[PDB]
């Protein structure tokens, strides 16, 4: 739990199209996304998340 | 059900 953590702007063309929701998700990472909402979500860690940038890293988006 | 949903999810 130190390294590991690179990553970027995910692949919009890498992301295959869910009909019933009618956004995108990329097999590759296990990412969620959705360019209305401008969120994103790994369901690899089950994690509701947001491309920060500054951080490198997908940080939840789960405010509360 | 299962993980969350793709974002968005409306209606």
């Amino acid at each position: 739990g130190a390294m590991g953590t690179k990553y970027a702007v995910p692949d919009t063309s890498t992301y295959q199209y869910d009909e019933s929701s009618g956004y995108y998700y990329d097999p590759t990472t296990g990412l969620y996304y959705d360019p209305n909402s401008q969120y994103y979500y790994n369901s690899l860690t089950q994690q509701y998340l947001y491309w920060d940038g500054e951080k490198e890293t997908y940080v939840p988006a789960a405010e509360s | 059900g299962m993980r969350p949903p793709p974002p968005g999810i409306r209606g």
